[PDB]
């Protein structure tokens, strides 16, 4: 419901960038960077969830989903 | 199959067929006022109530 109060501990916004390569085919993987975007502490062991990866011309032309690996 | 779905983006409408709500929020108002005026009085009066002889023939 739209009047609900929601407050979260293990869920964070992230934004995701990549590398499209030259000649890239359909199936083929890459690796992508995921950063926090706000007030988030740690990403030590997280979970990128569906991410639909936009060029330029606002296409989707990747999906992104997998573990995180944090330095730590 | 009703194609890909985008998961953490919010539900729009993007082909024919698709609902949209309208919130029909109008508030018009217009006015215009104008006026002009104009006035001119004028007296004049002359009087020689007692005329001395030598100003009678004037």
């Amino acid at each position: 419901p739209t009047g609900t109060n929601m407050q979260l501990k293990n869920v964070a916004a992230v934004m995701v960038t990549a590398s499209y390569p030259p000649f890239a085919r359909q199936g083929q993987t890459i690796d992508v960077v995921v950063s926090s975007m706000g007030n988030a502490k740690s990403l030590r062991g997280g979970t990128l969830l569906m991410t639909p990866l936009k060029g330029v011309d606002s296409q989707v032309y990747a999906l992104a989903q997998g573990n995180i690996l944090v330095g730590g | 199959n009703y194609g890909y779905q985008p998961l953490f983006e919010d539900r729009r409408p993007r082909n024919i067929g698709d609902t949209l709500t309208i919130v029909l929020q109008e508030n018009v108002s217009a006015s215009k006022s104008s006026s002009a005026n104009a006035s001119r009085d004028g007296k004049t009066s002359f009087g020689f109530d007692t005329v001395p002889r030598y100003l009678q023939g004037l």
